[PDB]
């Protein structure tokens, strides 16, 4: 099982102005597609410079989010295809679920089982039979042969787990992952959009991997069948889903959870940004800002924390500057003993 | 030299000299406070400091 | 009695987060 | 005699025989007596009782073996000579011996060469591997292979043949290996369409001591200008000859008047009795060169007045100005600056140009971006010859035949190469495996880098 | 200097020696005080030593001799016949036995350093008794006399004793070897030489009698050499030798004029400077300046005992007399050497060792250059000339008359005759010297001989270089960065050419396996890989033994494989060799190129196999040694031996290539004996090919290996170690946590060190040596040798076992465990797939 | 002052150079000290699951300790950048000290193991005729036979050889007080125990 | 307790204020 989590690399700054008009036109009345394809051509000012956009879209448009939900729809059918598409969607008038299917013969008649795009990150859940493995890592080879098993040195993982619940970067895994890659890249044309290897992770689950890894919406996710390599089914650590299946409603999968290095790098920068901007502010003000970051942070996650002992040392780290930035304020030197009240 | 005259507050790295000078002590002491001799406020060797 | 956050890395960890919630 | 009627004739595939690897055993890793499986197409120990030939034979059920230095067929698991008319093909794929009918023909070939994969292409026109990213050293490859007298020279070993070599002196291997890549480039009979310089790439590595490596890319100019210098030392003796074929072919020779200019902050009677000292005065110093360097104008800096953001653009002769008494450069050093003005002497019959980009200014790299307006037909360097030199070189008149192009930022870019078919006339370009017929027009709406001429 | 490049045209007048012995026992210092001797500019530093062979920067920082080191110097003789002396410093350390016999292959003659305290250890009977086996003549030398005197404090009388204990020792191992009465050893012989190189001491008999005989004249030094050792007394009242003691305590004559003055000046020097040295001096004839008696203790004694016995003429005329030259020493290295035997016009004419004959050197080491990036092959000129820029032939060690294949014409550039440190270039080196030889480095590989081309072409190689031991260690090296591949397959080349042991292999997987002796031995190769040749980054896996493949129980069903061809089928059956049989092939015993009439009496004999089941024997495997034997049990009646015949070859290869690629764990098969019992070839000549029948010959090997119970074995280490009395507890406690058993723990005669002999497994013995030096505080040092093949315990079948990551399994868990992973390092399937 | 060690055997992994080694690799030998790393490389110290260092592939008998890393420096772990390698094996200076004064200095002491010459086979070796045709001269006598095997000064200035560095030398040069570590050895050894 | 010692180790290597 083969997963890969990537985006387009720069679909906003690649949307062609009369493509875009031509594919809303097709979705929408022509004067409103010419209304916003126009808007989307407006001079871009900034003090003494200014110039005029017409090559990619302006996201400060209020309907821009609409064209990007429809643009990178279009990217969809250039992945997925559209036999598989309509096979995710169901029939126009039985419309699937968000992961679901009309029939398992559906679920089971295409290698790519789950999709999900988002804004711009795109995560796609292959299944691979052995011969379908072999024949796409044989025709990737064909044109990227590597006899020196360079397929390592690039292949990015999930340095936050440890060796053994990392992804093994085994060669037949290895191989399998940059030829599932190369098949998704070579799907979408280089000039609507593209996939870069490097901002992307692919992690496949096989004899040699028991981890299936991913990160989505900041969550560092990886889950660990219970079949092959679940020693026991512990559930008093409550960072980590129990993942259950529906038709057994028996224990089978076992989810952990991790906040992602670009989430915790996120919230430090804006504490850090909350702290530097404080010079002549209240101490109220900066309190505030302090508590509403770690609220949005704590009631986002609400489970990848606890997992991630960096970013409880990140938090206290944290408060510890806030609360003496505030005690700076009251005095220059610093206090000894200053109480928590 | 810390306990008697505190130079370690105006000069932070002479604690490297004081930590050491503390270190020689046992393993000076305790070579010295080995046999018959027992602890106490006897010991001579002031080479090392 | 310093009053400086201390970590709980390790610390406050026996209790789940659903405690003290209703 | 059980040879010459081997049944397993029909076993071997053309397809997967690629000799371009080293020429070492897969699996004892050793040099000597190598055998290529052309069943499978793996190099192993070699052909004998007990070896890993003879194991592979018995293993594989593969029977026909070449030896890559014999340049023979045998049978393995009965050890047995083979001859037939039909491999002589696959010994031409491994040593492509051309004869001297054969070298003065290619450059009246117009004919598209069939390979045994059926892509056809033309002799010379072949796209380099790309390995490690490295394709400086694969353009700049392709620039010398298709000059046509430095291919004539090696595409006949006897050439660069019994040569006397100093015994420490691996300079050999630079130009040994150079020979086995062009007529692997040149030989109109490939059965892949493209050619591996994987194996001239380990002795550029060896002989350059650990410099333009194969996952590095190197600047073109200067691993052209090392690859010119090697190449004449490596023939000749122990002691080089005045006369090699870089010599001859690419070397001409130029003339400097180096005038000493005084320091700015000195009176004006100081400055010229300085002038009279004969310090500051003009020194006629003759060199030779490998390639004539073309210093480009600095970049706008600003939009223009009616068009904004215009592509800066300026004419060869103006980029030629330079190697004339008339125009000066002056050329400055945080000691002193000096005039230095050039003067030719003697135009090589192949010139390469070298346009000055990836210049460093006092923070980081830069790539000048002037888009060169150079004619791709007729010229004439009359006009910047001495008159004294002017006689002795009745032509003055190059035709571009090869030109690189750097496109991207110093940081990382890719170095592309246009090639003038000389038989046909017609320029194809070559950015590794890729390979394209752009129209001769749109050669000079390029950011040039590295150049060659020919004077007919 | 010009002396020396005109002694060689004397083949007489030339000593081809090896200095072997034990780690540390004073080879290379011996060497260093015959360079000061020869080289007045090269005195050693009073504190640090001169170590003067020691040209590697690992030698210089280990301590320990790496390489063997060739030395070519001219020494007086006592005479003053100044012969010249090829030495070859070998290493002592027993892992680098190789680096002896590349030596040793090359020299007419051995030297045994033997250390006085220590006396004859592991090193020291390996030499000697492989030294016997290349059938050169053996001379000892005992070095670092001193240690009976400044270390043991030992009497006069026990110093002889502990020497003469020393003496006969070797005396009685040689008999174990050797055949000849020739090789017995006796100081007054002078096959036994004492020497302190330390501080220059060196003196036999005869060199000592003749300073008494320059001392006080009309002394005949041979007849007073003749009767300074042994039970013969000296008596003052007739002056005269007597065998009965002429008094009560009349100490022998060795202790009364040898030991007794050496350990009188020794103590006048090391406890007497200021009151009674310059008296004993006076009285010894020695001058020293007011200056030299102002040096420390040590200094001052190397320097009074250069001047007292002067230059080393005793190991000289030793070496003149019991090492044969050249000329008179080819017959014997050319009979156990040359392929072609003595018998060729070839080898008759190398028997002479005519310098005006064909072209024949023997290169048997590659040295590397400063830069690494070329190699300088070094062997012994044989008969002829090599001349500086002369194309010339070299040869394989896979070349035959039939094959010139392996044979490369290259021109031998500058030639160099080399001592340590430095080389002097030459034109022309006759036959029976010892040459670096520039610009033939690219086909040799290992071993290699040179001849001339275009003529003498019915030119054999030399024989391939035999080891002491076998290479069982395994270590799998990658690189770092996946693109520098090719450097370290490059380095690989040149630490193959380095190494005379070395063995590197691409597996199925594409893991890269080095295979080494011990410890210390892959750690040198693996500096040298990553330090000189291949200069990039490195990663090594964790160091894993060689395993072998055996039976232990009749194959219960008679196994059967038919041929693709669905035309010849071949029935065979399993059963294990007898006790010692296998070592008997193993040690050469008994060849497959006997004659067939005894070869069948060898096993009827000692084995009591019948005389025509014994002369149905085909052939051994997977080699012409190895220790696998394939037997013919067809009925005669029902098989025509004839047809048998024809394609009993494409057997004999089946069953080689079957027996080196077992089925287990696709590794080595040792003490297996496959008796072929029923034969149906196709009548056809052409539906019988090899290429049918050797698959089918594997695949029924397999099949019959698999039936009769298999069994892995693991490499046994014989392990002994010098510990103080006190400590040999603690090397029990050691052997025994690392799941070896102790076989003898002796006292060493002399001192109070007691040598403590084991077995180890060998996958077991890593950091053994790092164990039990610091449990002991490195009062305890071991060598560690590869001994035999042993069964591990457990099933290696048993599928029912189930093996934990990360966890030393118990023994029954072993045998699975060990075939398993290395299945897995192979890339081998999961499981032994028997059905196939 | 002075510890009674004859040879430096006793600092096999515990000298100068398996010390600055263990700081090169970032380890500590048990004994010795613990450094910062001397360079960082955090994320290539935790490096992937490769086939080549898979641990399904590795056989577990006894595991690499810090030592065996700095025994064998380049045989046991990637990346040995900055080591040293140390000296492998002084050969055992078997030196026996006198315990009493009033013994000869060359003495056969109780702690060597005795030499109990066999006579089980009978040493043959080539002797000629005795006392028939070999005569010395009359001023013919052993070297030194009017000096003494040894003085009262034999056992002290044979011990004075196997004695540390300030007290086996018969001159020098004057140090400054401050230059002399008289408890600089009593560190470099291992600690005592208990 | 010592033998699980072992296995951890094994484990391991592969997966204001003054201070007197
Ligand atoms: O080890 P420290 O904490 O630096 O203190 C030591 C220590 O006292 P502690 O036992 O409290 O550690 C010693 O005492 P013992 O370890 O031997 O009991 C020693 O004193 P003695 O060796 O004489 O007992 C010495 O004391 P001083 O150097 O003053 O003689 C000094 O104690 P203080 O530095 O606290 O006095």
């Amino acid at each position: 099982n083969v997963m890969l989590e990537s985006r387009f690399e720069k679909m906003y700054e690649k949307i062609d102005l009369t493509l875009l008009n031509r594919l809303l036109r097709l979705i929408v009345d022509h004067n409103i597609a010419d209304y916003m394809t126009a808007k989307n051509n407006v001079v871009i000012n900034y003090k003494d410079m200014n110039h005029t956009n017409s090559y990619g879209i302006i996201r400060g448009l209020q309907f821009a989010s609409f064209i990007v939900q429809y643009y990178g729809l279009v990217m969809d059918l250039l992945v997925l295809g559209l036999h598989r598409a309509s096979e995710m969607a169901g029939p126009p008038q039985m419309p699937n679920d968000f992961l679901s299917f009309q029939d398992i013969a559906t679920e089971a008649a295409h290698p790519i089982r789950l999709f999900c795009r988002y804004i711009d990150r795109i995560h796609i859940f292959f299944r691979f039979t052995a011969d379908e493995a072999r024949d796409l890592i044989q025709r990737y080879l064909t044109e990227h042969p590597d006899p020196n098993n360079e397929n390592i040195v690039g292949y990015n993982n999930k340095k936050c787990w440890p060796r053994d619940a990392r992804m093994r970067l085994m060669k037949h895994d290895v191989n399998l992952g940059r030829a599932v890659f190369w098949d998704i890249k070579n799907r979408l044309p280089r000039s609507v959009t593209t996939v870069q290897w490097e901002n992307s992770f692919v992690s496949v689950y096989s004899k040699d991997n028991p981890n299936l890894l991913f990160n989505m919406c900041g969550f560092e996710c990886r889950i660990l069948p219970k079949c092959r390599t679940s020693y026991e089914e512990f559930t008093h650590k409550d960072g980590v889903w129990n993942l259950q299946n529906e038709v057994t409603k028996e224990r089978t999968a076992q989810c952990f959870l991790r906040v992602d290095d670009e989430s915790m790098q996120r919230f430090h920068n804006r504490v850090r940004q909350i702290l530097m901007a404080s010079g002549s502010t209240t101490f109220t003000k900066i309190v505030n800002k302090w508590n509403t970051a770690l609220i949005g942070l704590m009631t986002y996650f609400r489970e990848a924390v606890v997992n991630t002992q960096e970013l409880l040392d990140l938090l206290v780290k944290c408060e510890n500057k806030i609360q003496t930035r505030i005690k700076i304020g009251l005095n220059s030197k610093m206090p000894s003993r200053f109480p928590p009240v | 030299v810390g306990q008697l005259t505190g130079m370690y507050r105006y000069k932070y790295k002479l604690m490297r000299q004081i930590r050491m000078c503390k270190d020689l002590k046992h393993l000076i002491y305790y070579r010295f406070n080995t046999g018959p001799v027992g602890k106490g406020p006897g010991c001579g060797f002031w080479a090392a400091g | 009695p310093t009053g400086e956050v201390l970590s709980l890395v390790g610390k406050l960890e026996g209790t789940r987060m659903g405690d003290k919630a209703q | 005699r059980r040879s010459r009627h081997c049944p397993y004739l029909d076993t071997i595939n053309r397809s997967v025989l690629d000799f371009d690897f080293e020429k070492l055993c897969s699996i004892s890793l050793s040099h000597i007596n190598a055998y290529a499986c052309l069943v499978c197409g793996k190099y192993f120990q070699g052909r004998g009782l007990k070896s890993h030939a003879y194991i592979h034979s018995v293993q594989f059920s593969h029977h026909v073996f070449l030896n890559l230095h014999t340049l023979k067929f045998y049978c393995l698991p009965d050890n047995y000579e083979i001859i037939d008319s039909s491999l002589e093909d696959i010994t031409y794929v491994l040593k492509p011996t051309f004869t001297k009918q054969q070298i003065a023909n290619l450059d009246k070939q117009a004919k598209l060469s069939r390979a045994y994969d059926g892509t056809t292409y033309l002799p010379g026109i072949v796209g380099l591997n790309n390995i490690k990213a490295n394709d400086y050293a694969n353009a700049v490859l392709q620039a010398l292979s298709n000059v046509p007298p430095l291919r004539n020279y090696f595409l006949e070993e006897d050439n660069y043949k019994n040569i006397k070599r100093p015994p420490g002196d691996i300079m050999f291997l630079l130009v040994q290996r150079f020979g086995e890549l062009m007529r692997k480039l040149w030989n109109p009979r490939n059965f892949k369409a493209h050619v591996s310089p994987h194996e001239m790439l380990q002795a550029v590595v060896l002989c350059s001591k650990k410099t333009f490596q194969i996952t590095k890319q190197g600047d073109g100019v200067d691993f052209l200008s090392w690859f010119l210098n090697a190449l004449h030392s490596a023939l000749g003796g122990t002691k080089k000859k005045k006369k090699t074929i870089v010599t001859d072919v690419f070397q001409g020779s130029m003339r400097i008047f180096t005038k000493k200019l005084p320091h700015p902050d000195l009176p004006a009677e100081e400055k010229e009795q300085l002038l009279h000292n004969d310090e500051y005065q003009e020194t006629m110093v003759e060199s030779t060169f490998m390639y004539l360097t073309l210093d480009l104008p600095t970049a706008p800096l600003y939009k223009d007045e009616k068009e904004q953001l215009i592509i800066p653009q300026v004419p060869l002769f103006n980029i030629l100005a330079k190697f004339n008494g008339i125009t000066e450069k002056e050329y400055k050093t945080y000691k002193e600056n000096f005039l230095k003005r050039f003067q030719l002497t003697k135009l090589p019959p192949y010139l390469i140009f070298c346009i000055k980009r990836f210049t460093k200014n006092n923070f980081f790299v830069e790539k000048n971006p002037t888009i060169v307006n150079f004619p791709i037909t007729n010229v004439d360097l009359r006009e910047y010859l001495s008159e004294e030199v002017q006689a002795v070189h009745k032509n003055t008149t190059y035709d571009l035949i090869a030109n690189i192009v750097h496109d991207g930022k110093p940081s990382e870019g890719s170095y592309r190469i246009h090639v003038l078919h000389h038989g046909t006339g017609k320029w194809y370009e070559l950015q590794d495996l890729q390979v394209t017929d752009i129209l001769p027009q749109m050669i000079t709406l390029s950011e040039a880098y590295i150049q060659i001429w020919k004077r007919r | 200097m010009d002396f020396l490049a005109d002694l060689m045209d004397n083949s007489e007048l030339i000593r081809n020696v090896t200095l072997c012995g034990h780690l540390h026992h004073g080879k290379t210092c011996f060497v260093d005080c015959l360079i000061e001797q020869t080289h007045p500019e090269i005195r050693k530093r009073y504190d640090q030593d001169l170590c003067y062979t020691d040209i590697l920067f690992t030698e210089q920082e280990r301590g320990v001799g790496i390489k063997s080191t060739p030395v070519t110097v001219v020494l007086p003789d006592t005479k003053g016949k100044s012969y010249l002396f090829n030495i070859m410093d070998t290493p002592g350390h027993v892992n680098f036995s190789d680096e002896v016999t590349a030596g040793l292959r090359i020299s007419d003659g051995v030297v045994l350093f033997i250390d006085a305290a220590e006396g004859v250890m592991l090193n020291t009977e390996r030499l000697i008794k492989h030294a016997v086996q290349e059938r050169l003549a053996v001379t000892v030398c005992i070095n670092k006399i001193d240690r009976l005197i400044l270390e043991l404090k030992l009497p006069p009388t026990d110093a002889y004793y502990k020497l003469r204990h020393i003496v006969d020792e070797v005396n009685g191992l040689i008999s174990m070897y050797s055949t000849d009465e020739n090789l017995i050893l006796s100081p007054l012989l002078g096959n036994v030489c004492f020497s302190s190189s330390q501080y220059s001491i060196c003196f036999t008999l005869g060199s000592f009698a003749k300073i008494y005989a320059d001392t006080f004249g009309d002394i005949n030094y041979q007849e007073f050499a003749k009767r300074l050792w042994g039970d013969i007394y000296f008596n003052p009242k007739t002056r005269k030798f007597t065998k009965k003691a002429p008094t009560s305590s009349s100490q022998r004559s060795f202790v009364e004029f040898i030991l007794e003055p050496l350990y009188k000046i020794l103590a006048q020097v090391v406890g007497d400077v200021d009151t009674s040295l310059p008296r004993t001096l006076d009285e010894l004839g020695i001058h020293l300046t007011k200056e030299e008696l102002k040096l420390n203790i040590r200094p001052l004694l190397r320097l009074v005992c250069k001047k007292f016995f002067g230059e080393f003429t005793g190991f000289v005329d030793m070496c003149v007399q019991h090492i044969p030259s050249p000329k008179v020493g080819a017959k014997p290295k050319i009979e156990h050497t040359y392929t072609g035997g003595v018998d060729s016009d070839l080898g008759e004419a190398m028997s002479d060792c005519d310098p005006d004959g064909p072209l024949m050197c023997h290169t048997t080491k590659m040295y590397s250059t400063d830069d690494g990036v070329q190699f300088h092959a070094f062997g012994r000129v044989l008969s002829g000339t090599i001349h500086a820029g002369q194309p010339v032939k070299v040869l394989g060690e896979n070349y035959t008359l039939e094959d010139e294949e392996d044979s490369q014409i290259c021109t031998v550039g500058r030639l160099w005759i080399s001592v340590a440190r430095y080389h002097i270039e030459v034109n022309r080196v006759p036959a029976g010297n010892w040459v670096l030889i520039e610009g033939v480095d690219q086909p040799i590989v290992k071993t290699a001989t040179i001849t001339e081309p275009r003529g003498n072409e019915e030119a054999q190689i030399f024989r391939p270089l035999k080891f002491n031991t076998t290479s069982v260690i395994k270590i799998a090296v990658e690189p770092v960065n996946p693109s520098e591949l090719p450097k370290m397959l490059d380095g690989l080349r040149k630490v193959n050419k380095s190494y005379p042991s070395l063995t590197t292999k691409v597996e199925e997987s594409g893991e890269h396996v080095i295979l080494g002796t011990g410890e210390l031995y892959l750690d040198c190769v693996m500096h040298d890989l990553r330090k000189m040749y291949s200069e990039i980054d490195i990663k090594v896996a964790d160091p894993v033994v060689t395993f072998c493949e055996t039976v232990v129980e009749t194959s219960s069903l008679k196994c059967f494989a038919e041929t693709p061809n669905k035309k010849n089928k071949i029935t065979m059956i399993a059963e294990p060799l007898e006790k010692g049989l296998a070592e008997d092939i193993e040690n050469e015993v008994v060849q497959i190129t006997w004659n067939r009439k005894k070869l069948g009496e060898f096993f009827q004999t000692k084995y009591d196999w019948d005389l025509l089941a014994a002369r149905s024997i085909w052939a051994f495997g997977p080699d012409a040694t190895g220790p696998n034997i394939l037997v013919d049990d067809t009925l005669p009646s029902e098989v025509d031996k004839a047809l048998l015949g024809s394609v009993k070859d494409s057997i004999v290869q089946g069953f080689q290539w079957g027996t080196r690629e077992g089925p287990l764990c696709d590794e080595l098969i040792r003490n297996v004996k496959f008796k072929i019992l029923d034969a149906v070839v196709a009548q056809e000549p052409l539906h019988r090919g090899g290429g049918q029948i050797i698959p089918t010959a594997r695949r029924v090997v397999y099949s019959a290996f698999l039936m009769a119970t298999p069994r892995l074995m693991e490499p046994y280490y014989f392990v002994e170690v010098q510990a103080p009395a006190d400590c040999v507890s603690a090397v029990y406690t050691v052997l025994a946590r690392r799941r070896g058993h102790v076989t003898q723990d002796a006292p060493i005669p002399g001192s109070p060190l007691y040598t403590i002999k084991a077995f180890i497994p060998a996958i077991d013995s890593f950091g053994f040596e790092t164990d039990l030096r610091t449990h002991t505080q490195g009062q305890a040092f071991s060598l560690s040798v590869f001994h035999h093949w042993q069964i591990v315990p457990g099933d290696p079948l048993d599928k029912s076992i189930v093996i934990r990551p990360l966890e030393p399994q118990p023994a029954p868990h072993l045998a699975r465990e060990f075939m398993i992973k290395t299945r897995r390092r192979k890339g081998l399937s999961e499981d032994v797939s028997i059905s196939k | 002052l002075l510890t009674d060690l004859v040879d430096d055997n006793y600092f096999y992994l515990f000298d100068l150079k398996a010390f600055f080694t263990s700081k090169a690799l970032n380890m500590a030998i048990p004994g010795g000290p613990k450094f910062e790393p001397l360079v960082r490389d955090i994320n290539l110290q935790d490096e992937d699951w490769n086939e080549f260092n898979d641990i399904n592939k590795i056989i577990i008998r006894q595991p690499i300790r810090t030592e065996y890393k700095i025994a064998f420096p380049y045989l046991y772990n990637n990346l040995p950048h900055h080591v040293h390698l140390t000296w492998y094996h002084t050969p055992n200076v078997v030196f026996i000290k006198t315990e009493d004064p009033d013994l000869p200095a060359f003495y056969f002491d109780p702690l060597i193991n005795p030499i109990s010459h066999r006579h089980s086979v009978k040493s043959q070796e080539p002797l000629p005729d005795d006392d028939e045709e070999f005569e010395l001269p009359e001023f013919v006598e052993p070297f030194l036979k009017d000096t003494p095997l040894y003085t009262d000064n034999t056992a002290n200035g044979i011990a004075l050889l196997w004695a540390p560095r300030p007290f086996n030398l018969r001159s020098g040069r004057t140090r400054r007080a401050l230059d002399i570590p008289l408890v600089k050895n009593w560190y470099r050894e291992h600690c005592p125990a208990g | 307790k010592d033998k699980s010692k072992e296995l951890h180790a094994i484990k391991e290597r592969y997966l204001r204020k003054f201070v007197f």
